[PDB]
Order: structure tokens, then C-alpha cells, then sequence
């Protein structure tokens, strides 16, 4: 049985990152601000957190031994690390991303969002319209998979929306998170910025 | 020999027309007060397994009636003849993969919003010819079961989707432009059943929870939430056994004064509120009304009332399958007009007697109960 | 002689803006987020401080007699004015867009920049990276003007620019800014999209 | 007849080559100690109007010497033969349609930065072939007036481009991704029109503040201001008086390379000022030393631990000397110090270097402008 919020304001993060929470206010002094959409094992997660170390990552994951396994190992780096704040920034837990993101997440709350080796729907043309919500103006949807079809099955997708666009090679060769994404444990990238909403005033 | 109790009602703008659905039929009636009912033709679906007819609803200009039908996964259009003895002709029957849940005709009055069982919402042209094989996409979606459809309109004339689902969301979207969630109302830690929209941005929501819930949907914000945990306990019975398990069914609005009526499913009243004139959201108990049966549909009709029973169980002559409520302004209370559902419990019985599909034995009677399923 | 600050930190708000002083912390309680370069006589300001109440706008004009025009138009906007808050949110100040925009804008501090009907260049490849400096990822550019040529103009410089992309006309038709620009005192429009700085860590 | 002025000195990393400016000209000295002055070559540009030439500037091999031609909005590049009898071979002409106002050599040691007079940077690969027509677009720009580049890099290897401008700016962009900027220094009143960069992400900025500016460049905070307004007063004279009252700018400044030291001068006044950058707390600056000379400083250049100076001596009379200095630092005195003998043989090198050429020594008044920093 998931466990989820009944609004993303209901939500106590001070659990899942312990090291960001004021011991004065009782107050987050941080927010979640990337999402790793089937973080599986963890992997990019690891890799992002040196890079990232001023923002909040999170991974979602549905299979309960995964994410068993992803907490018992961010635990064992955390205490099996010298400075009081090695991967503190770095979590998971056990939730449907398809389902349940706006009640983690308040709108326009995340800068990233990556989806990489997607198992052969977490693209559709309807979910993106949820995760266009939760993700900023100026955010990006980062994708890798080996497959081609699946790769091309989210390009479709991501450029037929009206909130999203693709970003080009030549960005993708500047960007550290597309680095990052190609050396996690063939491999086609796409990468998309969620586009300024147009204002219905 | 049992009737089929009726699942629904339907009342035109001036209320001479009156529709029901029995299991996969709709009959009409034509009305003259006081208390005249004329039976004004029988239309049936002729396509474990129920064919359930659902969704009644008149275009604006009642030129057509739209239904939908589970058999077929489809849209009913029917043309309604005002004058004829057989009222609707059955016109067009536009099919779809899932079968629609709910509906809600669009501003433009030919547009119909369809909300699936499996969270997809499709638009639809009613004077469109229905595509033999459906090819379109969904307008917006959710992943969890779709429970409720509005199309809604701000000062400005902007139109606003509602949809609530069977996890907790009640989502607003713009229309046309549905790829654009303008925000969701959060509160609810139960399935949401019925979504009722009022005046200046007031929205009403219920269903699993305890409590009714107010909005202001422009705003987002929770005005308040009224609990009728303490109204409906005396009428919790064994159905409600899963341990205590109870849920909205329906929550409607009066059309010009202050009242919302809803019930709760297998219990045998309806509970009153009263919409604050003085704060916007707040709600007051008004009134509870008790009936010989369980109410199984709850429908409104300007300021009065409607209400339909399940009285699969009665004994000799078959009664009671409907009541009408209207608001009485000397009493200051609503109240049942005895003679007008009398008759029309009389109209029921010979409108119907001989078709042995609508009369029939105990068992071959449609489920009854379907919102605790959530 | 032109007046700008020596860094957007000390530049002082409260004197063009006095309605969002803190009268307790002597402190500013919003900040300027919407900017119309070249705002001539103010009517796009007029137009947009009722559609963005929310939002603190500046004109900025190089023209010394039109800005003071535009100083006593908006001061009597305010007192011919019912509410307390009427075109509080709307000012203008002479200065050099094209040279002092750093001094008076933090990094990523706007949401939107207009150009309406410059004049036959305010746009320029190089001009560009500056703006999409103080224009936040995600913020928008917008340009009308009724000459071709200067449309083609800065259609390409905003193309070209790795930093900017444009937005579809189906954007377009359903943005209230659009429609404000195109009802302003044969008009060519082209909106533009902040995209976000690719990562160099 | 009057010896030209030397405009500026570049002395080769082992100290043995020297380079001087003097109009359009470029001298090479070889050079060993004590005080053996060789001449090694004359290369003159052969293309109001002032032919200058400015920034002169050695690859990191020395195999080749760059620098800009006026004439011809040209970056000049030299082969540099430091065997032959001259030194300087004239092997490419770069031309652009501004004229070049500063430059730096890239990490690479090929790509050359040019800042124009107009605000655009360009970037030119010194391997490539001379186009006959200027084809490419600026790196980048700025609508006021260039005053410096610099590249630079942080601990990652990440390489910036530092440009500061008439109008107070210090823009710091990314290299080779010049379409963003990373952030600007913010705290000068008046233009810039030097900056050094230091240890740890030290810079120094100047021009015509009354203040040197001391920044951390990554975090782009400002450490201090060294106000030295109180040391020039009495230096400043009749060509600091402001046209239809007192101004004046640092027209230099420029960092020890090992010791802790900074030296500056103001333009027009006859000294430089060296101050010493604290160990104890980064950008905090305290006067060590002034040197006075018999002539105004025309250009300050640092090698190693010694700083050389150029001087304004076009009104001598008899034997005209004094052209250059060379001070040296003293550890046993803790102070700096002119090396008499090392400069009184250069200036015999350079009478010897220079005389015959009608070009070189001229009418007074045939001088090129000496002060352009003021016009800022």
C-alpha cells in the first residue's frame, strides 16, 4: 500500500532529508527540486548528488524490494562518508509517478526531471500535461534508453505537446546532466525545456 | 412480479417532460399539474453482464437527449419530440473503447465532454456521424478512475474542465486547451464521488469522506468542510459493513434558493443544507427527510426535489418508487407532494405492467449500490 | 546625465515603487519582474498594470522629455485613482537598456521583456546574452512592430542565439500578453522563450 | 633630433630577450647580466594618423610574438628566432574592420583573444591563413567602449574571459560558451582601464576610480578598496586639469610574479606606486613603496619579481637618457630599488640601436601621443 500525501503542504520531508531540516524553526530549509522518474537502483541518483549539492533529489520507484534496497544503500553512503553533509541531498521512496506527483509536489516546484532506460507508458501525451504542472517554466525532461523505438516513442510525445520543446544537439553536448545520464550503469538522448505557460488572463 | 425500480429521473426546464431510467430503458412522461402524468413512450436498449443506461441529460435547447450506454460503450442521441406519443427516437449511437462514466455538454451546446472508466476524457460532436471504428484522442486524462465531469465557465467567459477521480483529485483544467492544468483542490482523503458547482466560484465535493467539502474554485482554497458524521449514523445498516464504510452518492444544488440536498448510498434519507448568504462556503444542516426505502438517485429540478427508491422489496401492490420535494415557503421547510409521486407511482405501474423485461423476478434486478466500489 | 546603480543590490525601489515598502522593515516586499525596453509614451505599461497586479513593471526610456511625460502620466493615474493599490505597480525611468540593464537587474530577476515598435538596434547577437542574463529560464521576449524588415531583423538575432527559441503561433493566440501588445497604440509578432543555461559544473 | 619615447618593454621568460615599442616600430635587445645590452633587430611597420602599435605579447614556447598594428586593424604575428642577428621575422597580418584594443592568448596556446575598439571580441586561430575580407562574427560584445580581456580559469579547468569597459563594467563570460555570462563586478564609478588577475581567484581592477578594486572573481564579491588618492596629490601637475579641476586614472596595474607586491601608475605623474597584498586576509592592500623618476611613467610591465618602467623623456637636453628603468626587489633591504647600471646600458643600447633611422629620431612634435588613457 503507497503511502502519499493529502496535499504537497501536508508533506514531511524532514525525514527523507534529516540534514536539511532547522533545528530551531522545525522548518525545511530546502525543497525538492529533481525528480528521477524510476530511479531503480539508484544509480543516477549517486552520480547526481556531488553534482547537484545544493538541491534536493528524489527518486520514485513503484517495486517495494527496489526501493528497500536504494534506502539501505543512500544510508550506508551517508554514514560511510567523511563530511556531515556527503549524500544527505539524496533520497527515494516507494510511489506512482503516474498517479501521485502533484500531491508531492507543489506547481512549478522542480527544475529537473529525468526518465532514463524507461522500462519498454510513464510518456504520454495526457501525463504530460500532469508534469508540465510540477515542473517549472525553464525545466527540463532529460531521456536516455537504449531502445529505438522507445526513444522515439517519447520524442513523439515531448514534441507534440504544447508545453514542451526539444533542445538541441549542440545543448546537449554544453549540458552536465546529459554527461551524466550517458556514463549510468547505444544509448539515444533526447532532452526537453517545459515551455513558458501562454497566459490566459 | 416485481417493477424494476427506477434509477433515475429527468425533468425538462418547464416540467412537463419527465424521463426514468429502469435497468436499460427510459420511459417518458408528459405532466399537468395538479398531479396529471401521461405516459409518452417506452425506449429500449437492443443490443455478469448489465446493460446499464446512465446519464441522462437534455441539450439546451431539449431538441435531444443524450444517455449513455454500457452495453455499448456509447452516446445515445435521441431526438425528443414534445408532441408525439413516443417522445424519443433513438438517432445516433457514437461508440467508444472504454465505457463512459460521466458527462457534460460544453457551452456551445454540441459538444459533449466524456469521462471514461479508465480516466480518459474525449469530446464529442453530437452532429457529427458516429465513426464506425473510434479514432481520436483523449482531451486530458488521469490515471485513476474518473468519477465526475463539469464544464464550468469564469466571468470572462473562459471554460474550466472539472474532473474528480477515485484517488482524492479533483483537477481543473482549461478548455479547449486541456493540456493546461490550471490546479487541482486539495483535501479530500477519500475517493470523490459528486461535484456540484454554484454561484461566485463555489464548488461542493463529496463522496468516502466524513464530510462535505467547499470551495472556492477561481481561488483554490477550502472554504470549510461540514461533517454529517453525526446525521447519518441511526441510518447505517449491514450494508455499510466492510466495519463502518459510508459514502456521498450525490450532492446537488436548488436552482434559485440556498439549498443543497445529497445522500448518503443505502441509507433511506436525503440530508438538507443551507448555503451561508453571510460567508461564502459555510453550510448548516437545513433539514433530513426519510422515505420507506433507500434512496438509490438524487435530482433537482428548479427548487424541488427528486428522488428515486429502491423498493425491490415491498409487498402486494408495488409503491413509493419515487418521491417529489418541494419547498414550502409558508412552512419555511421542504416537503414530499404525496399526490403528485402517488400518481405518478400509478403511472409507473401501467406504463410498465406487461413488458416481462421491466417486470421480473427479484434476482434479475440490475446492482443498485455502485459508488461503495471505489 | 543618466542615473543607474553601482549594482542592482543598491539600487533603491522604494521611491519608484513606494506602495511595496514595508512601512516595519524599511524593506521591499516585491520586486520588478516585467520590463517594456523603449516604453516610449507608457501605453503598454497602462495596459498590462491591471493584467499584472501581482507584478511590479518599468519602462525604460533613453528620450529625457518623454520620460518625465511618462512620470506625470502615471503619478496621475495614481491619484486619479479609487483603490489603494491603483497603477501602483507601474513606473518608468530614463536609462540605456543597452548598457546598464546588469546595474539595475539581478541574474534571472525578469519574467518577461518587451520591445514594442522599436525603433528602425536594441537587438543583437551580442546585445541578446546580456538580456538573457537578467531574463530568468523560462521568461519571454516579446516584439511587435509593423516593419517587415525589422521583424525578419530580430526574428533571426533571436533564433540564432543558442539561449533563445520560438514560440508557435498556437502559443501566441492563447497569450494575454499577445493580445495586450497587439491592442496597443499591419503587425508583425514573434515571442521568444528564455531557454535554460546548459550546466557547466 | 630627439630619440622616439619607448612605448613598452616585453621581456622573454628567462630574461635574456627583451622587446621595445617605439612608434611603429619594434626593437629586440638580447641580454646577460651584468648588464650586456646585444641588439638584435629593428622591425618597422610599413603599411591624425598614428601608426601604433600596442600589446605586445610572447606564445607560451616564445617561438612567436604577437601584437597589433593600428595601421591596419591587424593582429601581427612574429616568428621569433633567438639565435639570429634580428630576431623578429613579420610572418602573418590578421586584419579586422575595428581596430584591436587588447588582447590574450587562449589556454591553448593558438587562439588569440581580440578586444576591439568598438565593444565585439573575436577569436582568431594564429595557424590559420590571413583571410583577405574579415568573415566571422564576435565571440562576444559589449555596446561600450573595451578596455581589457583576460582569459582565465577556475580549479575545474573551466576556462572565462574577463572584459572591462569605458562605461565601469567587468563582465566575466564563459569560454568557449561565450553566449553566457556569468556575472559582472559591480563597484567602479568611473571607467576601467586595467585589471591583473591574482592567486585564488584574486582580481584587481583600476582606471579612473579614486580607488584600486580587489574582487574574489568566483564568488564576485568585492574584498576592498585601496584609496591612493592621498599619495598622488602632490604628484599631479597642469595636465590633470579638466577641460572647459582634477582628474586623473591608473593607466596600469600589475602583479609581481612570485613576491606579494602590486605595482600601478597614474597617467602623467612621474612615479609608480607598489602596494602589498596581505597573506593574512585575501584582497587587503597596503602601501609598501613609491618610486619617483626624472620623467613621467609612460608604461609599467612586470618580469618575474622585477618591474620595468618606461618614461617620457622627449624633453632632455645634450645626451637624452633615462628611456627605461628596471628595479629590482631587495631582499637584505626589503625594498625596491632601481638597477642603475642595467638601465644606463640600455639607454646606450637603445641611442646605438636607434641612430641613422630618421624615423625613430625626429622633431619633438613628430612624437606620437603619449597619453591615452585619459580620454576615457
Amino acid at each position: 500500500q503507497l503511502e502519499y500525501p493529502v496535499s504537497p503542504q501536508d508533506m514531511d520531508w524532514s525525514k527523507l532529508y534529516p540534514y536539511y531540516k532547522n533545528a530551531e524553526n522545525g522548518q525545511m530549509t530546502k525543497k525538492v527540486t529533481i525528480a528521477d522518474i524510476g530511479c531503480g537502483f539508484g544509480g543516477l541518483m549517486i552520480d547526481l548528488s556531488p553534482a547537484f549539492p545544493e538541491d534536493l533529489i528524489l527518486g520514485m520507484e513503484i517495486r517495494v524490494q527496489v526501493t528497500n534496497y536504494v534506502e539501505d544503500r543512500i544510508i550506508a553512503l551517508r554514514n560511510n562518508t567523511a563530511s556531515k553533509h556527503g549524500f544527505q541531498n539524496i533520497n527515494v521512496l516507494r510511489g506512482n509517478a503516474m498517479k501521485f506527483l502533484p500531491n508531492f509536489f507543489e506547481k512549478g516546484q522542480l527544475s529537473k526531471m529525468f526518465f532514463c532506460f524507461p522500462d519498454p507508458r510513464i510518456i504520454t501525451n495526457t501525463l504530460l500535461s500532469e508534469y508540465a504542472y510540477v515542473l517549472k517554466e525553464g525545466g527540463v525532461v532529460y531521456t536516455i534508453t537504449d531502445v529505438k523505438d522507445l526513444h522515439e516513442w517519447m520524442v513523439k510525445h515531448l514534441e507534440e505537446h504544447p508545453l514542451f520543446e526539444r533542445l538541441s544537439k549542440e545543448w546537449e553536448e554544453n549540458d552536465e546532466c546529459v554527461k551524466i545520464m550517458r556514463n549510468a550503469t547505444d544509448k539515444f538522448v533526447a532532452c526537453f525545456t517545459r515551455l513558458p505557460t501562454p497566459a490566459i488572463l | 412480479s416485481v417493477i424494476h425500480p427506477l434509477q433515475n429521473l429527468l425533468t425538462s426546464r418547464d416540467g412537463s417532460l419527465v424521463f426514468a431510467i429502469i435497468k436499460n430503458c427510459i420511459l417518458s412522461f408528459k405532466y399537468q399539474s395538479p398531479n396529471h402524468w401521461e405516459f409518452a413512450g417506452k425506449w429500449s436498449d437492443d443490443f455478469p453482464i448489465y446493460s446499464y443506461i446512465r446519464n441522462l441529460r437534455l441539450t439546451s435547447d431539449e431538441s435531444r437527449l443524450i444517455a449513455c450506454a454500457d452495453s455499448d460503450k456509447s452516446l445515445l442521441v435521441f431526438d425528443v419530440d414534445k408532441t408525439s406519443k413516443n417522445v424519443l427516437k433513438l438517432r445516433k449511437r457514437f461508440c467508444f473503447s472504454k465505457r463512459p462514466n460521466a458527462i457534460s455538454i460544453a457551452e456551445d451546446d454540441t459538444t459533449v465532454i466524456i469521462a471514461d472508466k479508465f480516466g480518459d476524457v474525449y469530446s464529442i460532436d453530437i452532429n457529427s456521424i458516429p465513426e464506425e471504428k473510434f479514432t481520436q484522442e483523449p482531451i486530458l486524462g488521469h490515471v485513476s478512475m474518473l468519477t465526475d465531469v463539469h464544464l464550468i465557465k469564469d466571468s470572462d467567459g473562459h471554460q474550466f474542465i472539472i474532473t474528480s477521480d477515485r484517488d482524492e483529485h479533483i483537477k481543473i483544467s482549461h478548455y479547449p486547451q486541456c493540456f493546461i492544468v490550471d490546479k487541482w483542490l486539495f483535501g479530500h482523503k477519500h475517493f470523490v464521488s459528486s461535484i456540484c458547482c454554484g454561484k461566485d466560484y463555489l464548488l461542493l465535493s463529496a463522496g468516502g469522506d466524513d464530510k462535505i467539502f467547499a470551495w472556492d474554485w477561481k481561488t483554490g482554497k477550502n472554504l470549510s468542510t461540514f461533517d454529517y458524521n453525526s446525521l447519518i449514523k441511526p441510518y447505517l445498516n449491514d450494508q455499510h459493513l466492510a466495519i463502518i464504510e459510508f459514502a456521498v452518492s450525490k450532492i446537488i444544488k436548488s436552482k434559485n434558493l440556498p439549498f443543497v440536498a445529497f445522500f448518503v448510498e443505502a441509507t433511506k434519507c436525503i440530508i438538507i443544507l443551507e448555503m451561508s448568504e453571510k460567508q461564502k462556503g459555510d453550510l448548516a444542516l437545513k433539514q433530513i427527510i426519510t422515505f420507506p426505502y433507500n434512496v438509490i438517485s438524487l435530482s433537482a429540478h428548479n427548487d424541488e426535489f427528486q428522488v428515486t427508491l429502491d423498493n425491490k422489496e415491498s409487498s402486494g401492490v408495488q409503491k413509493n418508487f419515487a418521491k417529489f420535494i418541494e419547498y414550502n415557503l409558508n412552512e419555511n421547510s421542504f416537503v414530499v407532494n404525496n399526490e403528485k409521486s402517488n400518481e405518478f407511482d400509478s403511472a409507473i405501474i401501467q406504463s410498465v405492467q406487461g413488458d416481462s423485461n421491466l417486470v421480473t423476478k427479484k434476482e434479475e434486478i440490475y446492482p443498485l449500490y455502485n459508488v461503495s466500489s471505489l
